[PDB]
């Protein structure tokens, strides 16, 4: 159960200090979306600014010093109104979440399923720990209702990375130090991403 | 700093 059903809903009980909307709008196909930044899944934040370097980018940060977790909307209820517009703008959609996990794993869904097999792939040949979640695996992200499918196509990824593989990216993994602490093996990830996007794309 | 997506 999330504390908020809608964005009206949180917007309405929380301080607008408290999360903050970021986009970059290119023009790019590709949309990097992440609805729970900040330190509602941490790292998230991280990984979609840099994938901004290249592609049209959303993100959704919680930046209370603790209990961001209130500010976790299900992708299904996400409405914030810049995502509804960004998405909609956009041919397809890669969404990044993080679930409690201490061993490091990538979970890719998605409704592009030749797409998400390949990216499993291309992951799991660079040495990352990624699987491909099927269809009627929870939190496949197939929901005509997810936030990352109202696109121009429909078509979307969803990466979903363990507690454990976001923190091996970062010295220090806070939201003050994640983005200034960024490692070596955050920036391998990362460039498997860039290498992927812009094959998978044209 | 909170961790979850269907
Ligand atoms: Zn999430």
């Amino acid at each position: 159960e999330d504390v908020y059903q809608n964005f009206e809903e949180l917007k309405n009980n929380e301080d607008p200090s408290d999360y903050g909307v970021v986009t970059k709008e290119t023009g790019s196909p590709v949309l990097v979306l992440a609805i729970h930044g900040g330190g509602i899944e941490g790292g998230t934040s991280e990984v979609a600014r840099e994938l901004s370097k290249e592609y049209s980018m959303y993100l959704f940060e919680g930046l209370k010093s603790a209990g961001n977790s209130v500010l976790h909307i299900t992708s299904t209820h996400f409405d914030e109104p810049r995502a509804l517009k960004m998405t909609g703008n956009h041919e397809y959609v890669i969404s990044l979440h993080g679930y409690a996990e201490e061993d490091q794993q990538i979970e890719v869904g998605g409704t592009d399923r030749v797409r998400a097999a390949d990216l499993v792939e291309k992951l799991q040949h660079a040495g990352f720990p990624a699987v491909l979640l099927n269809m009627d695996h929870p939190h496949a992200g197939v929901s005509p209702n997810n936030i990352a499918n109202k696109s121009k196509t429909g078509l979307s990824i969803q990466i979903e990375m363990s507690t454990g593989f976001r923190k091996s990216l970062f010295g220090i993994f806070s939201l003050k130090s994640r983005a200034v602490t960024q490692n070596e093996r955050f920036y391998e990830f990362t460039e498997v991403m860039f290498r992927f996007l812009k094959n998978s794309y044209l | 700093e909170x961790x979850x997506x269907x």
